[PDB]
């Protein structure tokens, strides 16, 4: 026979049988998954704004979205703060005055 | 939200349960489309302008009411939104697409979207038939088999709203 | 997961994915079968996997289950076998999706917090992890070695 | 008046982050100047070394205008 | 008293500000754990779209200044204080002349 | 907030008087507890640790599902939480005591603290479990009559998370 | 590059690169030579493709190369097969690049404003791109064609 | 930033030119190092602790009164800080590699240093001499070969530092 | 210390100080002569606190000294006592300064970065401090050991 029992620490971390319904919510309980699912935006590079272009574009089109709470096209937001934009590029100011 | 694999990955945590038989054919399932889904979203996405001009025009001609005066999408800014919302869903849709999930249709577009609808005199019928337009116009551009995998985050955005 | 990551970032932009994040994904799912056969291979001997490395961590650290250690005795080893065996299914599930995000996710983020509460000590978890990486490692060939050893290296610098 | 060129350097002592941080420590922004008294408050507050600061927009004295 | 340009330097000014984004990285939902209550009311502000409701979520908040009821003069160590308040004053009576 | 002190003076600011004899004896009887008060505070401030330690302790112990995979103190975030949140009330508890009034309770703890944790799914009753564990711990360093004491505080956030 | 997107992507999260970027970057090494191959196909016949392009552009779209059109004219319609060169050119770049970042930064950040300056419509400009799509990727095997074909397609979608 | 390959395609952007003969040669040569500059970057990043630790242990050895009290590197905060920079420098280094070429260096870690560490005090000669020691260390781990390639950036960003 | 909080405080609310903060500040130097005897005699003491405080550290923790352990050899087991006495000359200065900020600012802050780096065990410090917190008690009388053993406990925290 040579019989071989479960593991103790197999009992000691299974869980208590739950159906869809409470695996459902057992998935979703705590704070939302959109605190870790998202991302940051900062000025992290000094470099020109020759270089790098693409990752201020994306930081300004963030802080649009963060202090209008969705994309303004239609408002033409690009030329209302173009000199804005422009002084952020060129790093006269920081991301706290354009906001 | 989660994906496919992270549906999997968290069924299983909170079951604490060590994947199963099941469990690899689901994660094989998903990594057998998953060329399908990548070609399917790169399709609809330099396609993004094109599906919303031929659904938009079927919603406007179906229901002229909207843009003309008196309709809910009468006005330059109006007419924009509309567009725009008919934008979100086709990214959100692709976005579930690719996921393989409907988890980010609920977390990210269906969450308030009626009760703000209904706050803002939006017709949510009218919405549902702009969806069920880039369903058509969606699904002829990425061919059957993506198109009716395309078609279930639309109808289920479809019934989200409805 | 790669995927949630790729679509999470192009959401935060709100754009659609470009065709980096998609070749992204084409390579991400060109591995699928590959990952699903290493994480299957952990999964059938996650028993003497489990056994393996809490025999090489106690001969390391007899004093834990010695009188008066935090494993001392047959229930309190047990729920340290326990704890491995819960980071041992983390790291296979990270190994299916693809990064660290699952191990991260469930156990890492205020483990110091969890661990300092529940008086265990983290050079001990250091060497039940490194015990786990080297029985697990064993069992696998080189390409698959070092990606699973990638995780354990992961799981290893969180806890100290 | 209406502008400050200042260049400040804010050193840290509360911690050390695993940013970068070369951002944030030595800098040079362009400050209105309504916004300088509070401004120079704040540096002051967290510790950092005011380098310099400049007239660049304005003429000093102007009554109007300002 | 001085509108909204004010009051929006007011917020940008503040050092809570400076010390949560600095001058580098755009504002995001913080899912606050303290302060009691802002973690639901900035979920309420945060899990609501654009113009999806024009109601105040945190009008103010309800004064604690005086309940109703539960004095706590009879808390134990209360009714203990005020015994020994007594032989304080026995003490300072037997301090007086006999007489 | 209020204290003692501060809970008199607006009850005698309210109708506008003087103190009387009754509010000097109030007074009186506060600053009479005040050396209990100080040394039972840095008792469970030296001790804070230990009683959160026992008090987690002894409620996963009876609840053991919220520590198996799946329950609300399963990950490292969600117990790092939940004890965090044990530490939380045995501050503020520790605050209400000193301050011999439980207007910090109401304001700084029990405010929104209901729907927070049914917006999260956290479960209130063994939350109060939690604080009945650690009420406990804090009445045997403390002694008896700090205990007491120390037990209306503990009392009042477990009935007003009731 | 491919290289620069996993670094970027490291340094984000301020890290050394992951397995898995390192055998991104291993892949995308390994299909240099194939694509370097493909470039050079594409740049051997740049006259061909322009040429046919630029015919199926004004056989699609007459009204261009009618009276009150962009590229009615001789000079005009030179200075509209220029830039047809110039987008086939920055396609055989992003093919060697591996994605599609010199194309974005030099052919298409601020490419509204520059073609609202020139009257140059941006309908014109995607069927442009799409007819040189068909043009270019009837010359490359079904492999190199689709991998063509996405760099293309996103230009065309990132001029629409 | 700019890689290798990046820098081609600069180069032949400027003077507006198809690929010829030349650049297709030194992309090939960049694609016959690649394999070398991965498994070199993938053997740093095992070990990159390891080789922080004796290149700051080679750093205090040599220069012991950076830690006594005195030194730039004396407290937990500063020598923290010391051992924080010695690591940006070896991941730094370790792009570059990766990239092939040098200028993520200038971009990101050598643009406004000597303006921040002269501000400090940092002494730029023992930073230098630090900047040696990882490299000596690194060297002994990464080959024979691979070494000399990560010197090539190691003494990049030393003369920036000097 | 005391003043300077008292003083940060004010100032962030831009206000002169309250008379209750000056009467915070009245109390405050009215205890100094307290804590600088109190100061004296832990610092008349260095060699005995280090001397006992080390010899029950390595009779307890014999794995430090042993084959392997951090402190092996005679420098290592000098440097360990020579960060025994900067810490307990932190202890001293936070004596004297009436709270922890000058333990946290010269000894606490990247404490665990700098002994990660040199592979010394956290537990080995509180152990250490948690001895030499045991010997400045004891050389102290009832009253004193009470506000003394404070700062080791904060201190130890910090290591734990
Ligand atoms: C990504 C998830 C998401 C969704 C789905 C979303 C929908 C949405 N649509 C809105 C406006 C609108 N939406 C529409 C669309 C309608 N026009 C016609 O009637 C059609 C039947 C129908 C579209 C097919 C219109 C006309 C408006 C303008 C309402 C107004 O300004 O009065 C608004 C108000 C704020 C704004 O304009 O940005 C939201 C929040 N927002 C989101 O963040
Ligand atoms: C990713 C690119 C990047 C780097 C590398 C960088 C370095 C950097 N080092 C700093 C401070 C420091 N750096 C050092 C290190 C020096 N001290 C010793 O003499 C050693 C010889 C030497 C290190 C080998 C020290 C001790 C400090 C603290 C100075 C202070 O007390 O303010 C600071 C000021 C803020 C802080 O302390 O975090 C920066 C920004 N900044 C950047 O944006
Ligand atoms: C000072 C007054 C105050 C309190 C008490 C408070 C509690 C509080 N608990 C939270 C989450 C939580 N709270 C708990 C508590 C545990 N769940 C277990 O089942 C136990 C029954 C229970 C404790 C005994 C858990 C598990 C979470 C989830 C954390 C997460 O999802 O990451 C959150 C969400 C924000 C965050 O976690 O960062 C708050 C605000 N907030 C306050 O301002
Ligand atoms: C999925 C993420 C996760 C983890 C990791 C986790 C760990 C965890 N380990 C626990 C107990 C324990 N954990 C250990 C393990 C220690 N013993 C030795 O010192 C070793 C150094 C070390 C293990 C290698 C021990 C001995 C106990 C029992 C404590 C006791 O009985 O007092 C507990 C208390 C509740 C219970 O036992 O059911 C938790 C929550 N919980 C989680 O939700
Ligand atoms: C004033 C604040 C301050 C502190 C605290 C500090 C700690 C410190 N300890 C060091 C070495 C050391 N420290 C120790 C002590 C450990 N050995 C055992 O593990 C014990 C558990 C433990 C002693 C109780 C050892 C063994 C070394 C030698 C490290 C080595 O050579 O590998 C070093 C390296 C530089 C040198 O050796 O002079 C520092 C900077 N530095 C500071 O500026």
């Amino acid at each position: 026979p040579s019989f071989e029992e479960t593991p103790k620490f197999i009992e000691k971390g299974t869980a208590p049988d739950r159906a869809l319904p409470q695996i459902r919510s057992a998935i979703n309980q705590g704070v939302s998954k959109k605190r870790d699912q998202r991302k940051i935006f900062s000025t992290v590079g000094i470099q020109t704004s020759l270089a790098s272009r693409t990752e201020f574009d994306a930081l300004i089109r963030a802080a649009y979205r963060q202090v209008f709470e969705r994309d303004m096209d239609s408002y033409r937001i690009t030329e209302v703060f173009s000199v804005l934009e422009t002084k952020l590029r060129n790093r006269e100011i920081t991301t706290k005055e354009f906001i | 939200m989660q994906d496919a694999i992270t549906s999997v990955i968290n069924t299983y945590d909170v079951q604490g349960k060590y994947f199963d038989t099941s469990a690899f054919d689901k994660l094989k399932a998903y990594y057998a489309t998953g060329e399908l889904r990548v070609r399917a979203a790169g399709t609809i996405s330099a396609n993004a302008a094109t599906i919303i001009k031929e659904a938009s025009a079927k919603l406007f001609s179906n229901q002229p009411d909207l843009v003309r005066p008196g309709g809910n999408a009468y006005t330059t800014r109006r007419y924009a939104a509309c567009v725009r919302d008919m934008d979100y869903f086709l990214r959100y849709a692709t976005y579930a697409m690719l996921a393989g999930d409907t988890s980010i249709l609920d977390e990210r577009v269906l969450n308030g979207l009626k009760e703000t609808y209904n706050s803002l005199g939006v017709p949510i019928s009218s919405t549902v038939q702009g969806i069920q337009a880039m369903k058509e116009v969606t699904g002829s551009l990425v061919g059957s088999g993506a198109a009716k995998e395309m078609g279930v985050y639309f109808d289920y955005l479809s019934s989200g709203l409805s | 997961s790669v995927v949630t990551k790729a679509i999470v970032s192009a959401d935060a932009e709100a754009r659609y994915l470009s065709p980096g994040e998609l070749d992204r994904i084409r390579g991400f799912v060109s591995s699928g079968e590959r990952r699903l056969r290493v994480a299957q291979t952990l999964t059938e001997s996650r028993e003497r996997i489990i056994k393996q490395a809490g025999d090489q961590l106690f001969q390391k650290r007899p004093d834990l289950v010695s009188p008066g250690g935090n494993a001392y005795g047959a229930e309190r080893t047990a729920s340290c076998l326990r704890d491995l065996d819960y980071y041992l299914r983390l790291v296979t599930f990270g190994i299916v999706a693809g990064d660290v995000t699952p191990i991260e996710e469930i156990g890492v983020i205020g483990v110091k917090e969890m661990y300092r509460n529940l008086e265990v000590p983290l050079p001990g978890m250091v060497e039940a992890v490194k015990a786990m990486k080297s029985v697990a490692t064993g069992l696998l060939s080189g390409d698959d070695s070092a990606e699973v050893g990638y995780y354990f290296d992961y799981l290893a610098g969180a806890l100290a | 008046t209406r502008l400050f060129k200042v260049t400040a350097l804010i050193p840290s002592y509360k911690k050390v982050r695993g940013g970068r941080e070369l951002q944030n420590t030595y800098f040079t922004k362009l400050v209105e100047y309504d916004r300088w008294f509070a401004e120079q408050q704040r540096i002051q507050k967290q510790g950092g070394k005011i380098l310099s600061v400049k007239m660049v927009a304005g003429k000093p004295g102007l009554n109007t205008g300002v | 008293t001085q509108g909204f340009k004010p009051f929006i330097n007011a917020i940008l000014d503040s050092k809570e500000y400076g010390e949560v984004f600095g001058d580098g990285t755009v504002p995001y939902n913080r899912y606050p754990t303290l302060p009691a209550a802002n973690f639901p009311n900035t979920e309420i502000l945060y899990n609501q779209l654009t113009k999806q409701s024009a109601e105040v979520v945190v009008p103010s908040f309800k004064p604690v200044t005086s309940p109703r009821g539960m004095d706590m003069s009879q808390t134990p160590l209360m009714l203990q204080a005020m015994g020994d308040i007594a032989e304080a004053e026995q003490e300072v009576a037997l301090q007086k002349p006999l007489f």
